[PDB]
């Protein structure tokens, strides 16, 4: 793989340093490492393909290196250099793409797409530049294990979940207390509803708590807490549990009190917020805790009163939001975001070649049967796809 | 009846492991028509009414039957007008009538081998 | 199958509406309408019964679950109501002079009362919250009351004499008391005529529909004046005869059983 | 990525811009009524806003598909892009919300008005396509959150409105078989760009190029040219993507981020 | 102007809100009030039309697009309401006693009906919707139904002996009957002197504006006795003059008709 | 509810309910008119309540409710009360009755009603029972064949038919589960209803003042089971009776239970 990486950037590096009327003082070492890599592959015959409908390409190296005689570039230089460049690129790319499809259980990180395989031999590793990227530094860190980590903006690590509970169901669904939530890609959108306003229940407060429990750890994040839930505060009609009947749900928004946000870390707690609103903080953790309440406000004007009566009608059902949005984060392990295309190019390169359904991943990919189920061969798999995806990406976007 | 019913699957209960596998797999193979299975009766007791239509006349009110009759019906209108096609929301990629979610992947796959039931007698199987 | 626990419920956003359970409920379930006997005077007819259960019989209620139960008068209905079917529907006259009357028989059959017994001659009783009333049933019912004070002293009224007490209820079938809540009070009643519980009222009941066939709508369920609410299974018609009527409930039955719900408890 | 993708183009190859929330949709809220009267009291229609990288639908129906067949009624929004897009990176989600309160809204000749009082239900039926040349290219079907198109030149958003069969009182209580319905049914959907590529060149909410063209040209009081219009409305300039246009955007994008790399 | 055809219409949002079409929507339409015989019997003046015009003048209506048309009772009015006017008010006396038939007229005139003829010798007719209803004219109508079944036999009736039908009416100038909704009815009627129209109440008429002059407002409108609606051109007042209720609806002219709308048939 | 429930045998038990749920609750006894005569007092129901408020059932929430005879007060008995206990005296001759009626009050019935003369009905399982109650009901029964005829009776003669019950205020009958039965029954004063068991009711507590305990509820004769809600006193006098449920009231409510089913005010539940 690191030397898929180096290929990779040392053919960006040459389409953009070689060029007409330039110094060769510039781009001497690069030229050096670009004869050096065709002394390593000349000799040598890959394949590639053969799974859907991608083609099965052969590709054979007999090329002649670059003068070192010149002081000064010209297109009798750059064109052979370009003409030189163009089969590396496209068996680049075509290496990229018959791995990004592949899977395996049995040790994912070894390579498939077995040109790589051999690619990764030992004769192969004069060919190590620079492993100067993220990815491919935290797959050098991982291979010699150390404390890794991705940076990510607006992380994609919520799996899509609208759902409701009720702690105080009835058949007829006119006096209702529970809470809704939808947890989707770097947001959380909760909402406690009580029919009765908190009436009938102690001091005329009702409490209100939601967990979230994340598939894998999370560091330094960057969070932006408010109140008042947008998507569950206007005119609703809801299903059952067992979604054979419908039942209404009228939102009137009031302010949370007694709130408590709660970031935990296997069980215990690390960072807690009380009635901050804004951009906070959370260090580590993987566990979420909010808890609100909904409390009787005891001075009240009459077109207010008018809505909360002391029977059982209730015509406007009181509710109390949050909104939770992880803007920046940081993560052990590799998540998609919406910043970067990696997830994007390996579900399109599979959409393109029809590539079947494999023992690891999902159909379609979809990341929301992907995260749920992060287990670590998916993860490994997961890894490696994104990180030949964004080397794939360096040249070809 | 309901005594009578009770002793018959206490019956059926009690003979359904004193009944055989091979001999089972055997007679599973053979086109057993009406005739078949009416005249092997224990001793066609006394000169019975004709057991065809006796069975049929009660067959042809149940469960299965109207079941037939709606794949039939919503095969039949979601073939005459785009309204039922369009309503039962299927899956994804085509409504015929099947792809039907009366009532997550567990319950659109037990719906549909609910219809699948009906696979067996409509001659679409291979197999045994 | 866990009975008397109220455990949280759970579910989804996802899931599609499943099939129309009418036409089987109707099937599994009953029907029983309480019209006055005016109307069978104007209809003049011994077969209308059945002709109502042909009828329903075309919009899916089978012959065997309607049923029609004849009461005289909305006070005589008022006298002990046992309202027990799967679906109740009441055809109900509007009389101004019948006012409180027939808003206590809706404040009692709409809604579903927790009742406990009351020993007058023993205890001096009192309220706790706004829903814990004093329901009397009876064929005339003459009720007095004295609220007490810290020292279970009269408040103008005398413990002995009996006829310095508040007479709040004057020989009537039905009464639906209630009085200032946190004291205590000591009543008057007589008891050989009228039996009074001490009853909590707890949510609606959903499996009874009260129409009110004439004038306009003056049902006020809830006690407290400021509310004065008015609920979906509280319905007008306008009227000049019977069979009109019937023929309207028929209809628009489905309508009806839409806007009631089996019952919770 | 720029002075590459530009050799590229002198050296004609497929080339590509990565963006985060582009803005390529030009400011568009409007509505479009299928069944209408004077009074504006019984309506069949559907609203989008398509602004920037989001677009936010939504299908109204004040009878809640009461006359229609099988108590359903369709509602199709179809977007066509100006320029092609890869691998774009989607998310979809249900119940759109600038559509779902209170509204009192001018008719089309904005002459009178009418009001909408929504009552959001789900989106049923629901089928995303996304199409390129009219070729269908990639399909969804119920599926929401994170959601990938690998070509495109319009997406097809195509939903139904489905009249409850059961129901409660409280919301049977809502959904009267007669005229006046003072609630309205409507199913919503918003669909966000939060990444793609593109072989052409747009704005997006991570680079200042745009911003430091338009302040340029502010500060320094350049007449309208031939080729852009007055201020540099992206509105009018993404309505009208013509190859001049393109072209002279690439350079003056190229040149800002040039300029960009020295003063900040 | 492609009529007789129904196009998707399209807009924006950027669009500003015009001028005020008032001040010329008065002068180029017309106004027609409906006022009782009880109105002038108490004022007792010639020339309180030219007054109103006068008034309305300063409104801004101007002299010749004001109408009267007066209307000895409510019954004289609802047989065969000719309302063909742009803009159309009617002043409504309450009687408790008259509240079925001068409902049965808001529901006539407030909306827009489809109307088939009928005749009852030849046919037997069922109805199809709740909104397919049979609507009787004329001076003394006396309608009697017998439902039939699946096999053309009735249901506690005789398909010859008249006297065993139902009655839903007697006497009545105006009726509106809705029956069950699958069964087909054959009909006694007295053609001679009332016509029975087979009716589709479509969306309704924003033309015509009732406006009760007495008691609470019990019109309901919808015969299905769920909703008991109450429109926005359904207007209430209390009274003891007619002078002043004039002048009411003189000086909030422009409420009212903004209430209304300029029909779309 | 369908759902299931969870718990933890790591917690800790909680506080004592008593003292609260006295407070929270009602109690209602059934004493015979004998007791009050034996009595002589009128003041004796006072006094038992002062007495109570000492083990902390407050003023208002014990109740005492006479009932002439066994009989009377099996006809058509309305429990309506949180906790119910019921001083029963012992005689041979109303085995029977006294049986019926703990047969009645500490299980919970799901009743139908039955109409003898345009139908004819039959039992499905053990629990289904047809009980009658009035001021006198007299039962007759023919069960009939396949071909709806009778068995050793004629379905006209009605004194062919076999009688179950004569001059009896409560009956419960079960006959033959799965052949339809025709009934003659004086419904102008019994009133007869297809009553299905459900599960018991925890309610009430029986008191059986005198004799051995005896009442076997479940009808078939092979259970005679003793819940634990079936108490015997041996008597001499009544005060001391009424003593001795004073002081273990606390062990009759630990015997007992609140109802789960619902809240209603007979000894049976309606479905028509
Ligand atoms: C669901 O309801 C429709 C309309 O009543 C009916 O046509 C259809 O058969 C029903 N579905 C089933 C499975 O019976
Ligand atoms: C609309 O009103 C404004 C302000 O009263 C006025 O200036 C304008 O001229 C009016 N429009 C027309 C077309 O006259
Ligand atoms: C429960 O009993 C213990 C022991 O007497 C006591 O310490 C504790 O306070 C009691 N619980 C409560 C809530 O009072
Ligand atoms: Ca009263
Ligand atoms: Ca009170
Ligand atoms: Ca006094
Ligand atoms: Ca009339
Ligand atoms: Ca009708
Ligand atoms: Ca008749
Ligand atoms: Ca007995
Ligand atoms: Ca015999
Ligand atoms: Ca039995």
């Amino acid at each position: 793989m690191d030397v898929l990486y180096s290929l990779s950037k040392t053919l960006k590096d040459a389409r953009d340093k070689i060029v007409e009327g330039t110094l060769y003082s510039n781009v001497s070492d690069l030229i050096q490492q670009f004869n050096q890599m065709i002394i390593t592959m000349n000799g040598n015959e890959f394949q590639t393909g053969g799974i859907g409908n991608l083609p099965i390409r052969n590709w054979n190296f007999d090329f002649g290196l670059l003068g070192t005689t010149l002081l000064n570039l010209d297109a009798n230089y750059v064109e052979t250099a370009r003409n030189t460049i163009d089969y590396f690129v496209d068996f680049v790319d075509n290496v990229c793409m018959d791995e990004m499809v592949r899977e395996s259980q049995r040790n994912g990180i070894a390579p498939q797409s077995d040109s790589l395989r051999k690619l990764s031999g030992i004769k192969f590793k004069r060919i190590n530049f620079d492993n100067s990227s993220e990815y491919i530094e935290n797959w050098n860190l991982q291979n010699r294990r150390q404390r890794t980590g991705f940076t990510f903006h607006k992380p994609n690590i919520f799996p899509y979940s609208a759902s409701f509970t009720l702690n105080r169901s009835q058949p007829a669904h006119d006096n209702l207390m529970g809470t809704m939530w939808l947890n989707a890609g770097s947001e959380i959108q909760v909402a406690g509803f009580d029919y009765s306003c908190a009436i009938n229940a102690p001091a005329n407060i009702q409490q209100f708590e939601h967990i979230v429990q994340l598939r894998r750890v999370l560091t330094t994040a960057t969070i932006t807490l408010l109140p008042d839930a947008e998507r569950f505060s206007f005119p609703r009609v809801i299903n059952s549990a067992d979604g054979a009947t419908t039942w209404y749900f009228n939102p009137v928004i009031l302010r949370p009190n007694n709130v408590e946000v709660e970031f935990l870390l296997n069980g215990q707690i690390i960072n807690t917020y009380q009635a901050r609103f804004g951009t906070i903080i959370a260090r580590n953790f993987d566990t979420i805790r909010l808890s609100f309440q909904l409390m009787r406000p005891p001075n009240m004007t009459p077109a207010v009163a008018a809505l909360f009566p002391n029977a059982q009608p209730f015509e406007h059902h009181a509710t109390v939001g949050l909104t939770l949005r992880i803007e920046s984060a940081v993560c052990e392990s590799v998540l998609a975001d919406a910043s970067k295309t990696m997830l994007a190019n390996v579900t399109s390169v599979r959409q393109e070649y029809a590539i079947p359904v494999g023992p690891v991943f999902p159909p379609g990919m979809n990341w929301t049967d992907l995260i749920t189920n992060y287990s670590p061969s998916r993860e490994d798999n997961l890894q490696r796809v994104f990180t030949v995806a964004s080397i794939r990406s360096m040249l070809v976007k | 009846l309901e005594r009578q019913l009770g002793e018959l699957r206490e019956e059926f209960n009690a003979l359904s492991q004193e009944i055989a596998m091979s001999q089972l797999i055997d007679l599973a193979l053979l086109p057993l028509d009406m005739f078949s299975m009416f005249s092997g009766i224990k001793s066609t007791i006394d000169a019975a009414k004709s057991m065809a239509t006796s069975v049929m006349k009660k067959f042809k009110k149940s469960g299965l039957a109207n079941s037939v009759s709606t794949l039939t019906d919503c095969l039949s209108d979601a073939a005459s007008s785009i309204s039922r096609g369009a309503s039962i929301r299927s899956v994804g990629s085509s409504a015929s009538c099947w792809t039907d979610v009366s009532t997550s992947i567990s319950t659109q796959t037990s719906t549909i081998s609910r219809r699948l039931r009906l696979k067996e007698m409509a001659t679409q199987t291979e197999g045994m | 199958q866990n009975y008397g626990i109220n455990l949280p419920i759970t579910g989804s956003m996802d899931t599609a509406y499943a099939n129309s359970t009418q036409e089987e409920t109707f099937l599994t379930s009953t029907l029983c309408l309480y019209y006055p006997t005016e109307a069978a005077t104007e209809i003049n007819d011994n077969s209308w019964k059945d002709t109502l259960s042909q009828l329903f019989l075309t919009k899916g209620w089978p012959t065997g679950s309607v049923y029609f139960k004849e009461y005289t008068d909305i006070a005589s209905f008022s006298v002990d109501p046992q309202l027990y079917c799967d679906y109740n529907v009441v055809l109900m006259k509007y009389d101004a002079t019948l006012q409180l009357d027939m808003s206590e028989l809706a404040d009692l059959i709409l809604n579903e009362w927790l009742c406990n017994p009351m020993d007058i001659t023993l205890y001096y009783y009192q309220q706790t919250d706004e829903a814990n009333k004093w329901i009397s049933m009876g064929s005339s019912c003459t009720i007095k009351v004295c609220p007490l004070n810290t020292q279970t002293l009269g408040i103008g009224c005398l413990t002995t004499d009996t006829a310095t007490f508040e007479e709040v209820a004057t020989a009537e079938k039905l009464v639906i008391t209630d009085v200032v809540d946190g004291v205590n009070h000591k009543l008057d009643v007589t008891t050989a005529t009228c039996t009074i519980r001490n009853c909590k009222k707890l949510g609606p009941r959903e499996n009874v529909a009260v129409i009110q066939v004439g004038g306009s709508d003056v049902l006020d369920i809830t006690a407290d004046p400021t509310t004065a609410p008015q609920t979906e299974r509280m319905m007008r018609i306008n009227w000049k005869k019977w069979w009109q009527v019937f023929y309207t409930v028929v209809d628009y039955v489905n309508q009806i059983i839409q806007a009631m719900s089996k019952r919770s408890r």
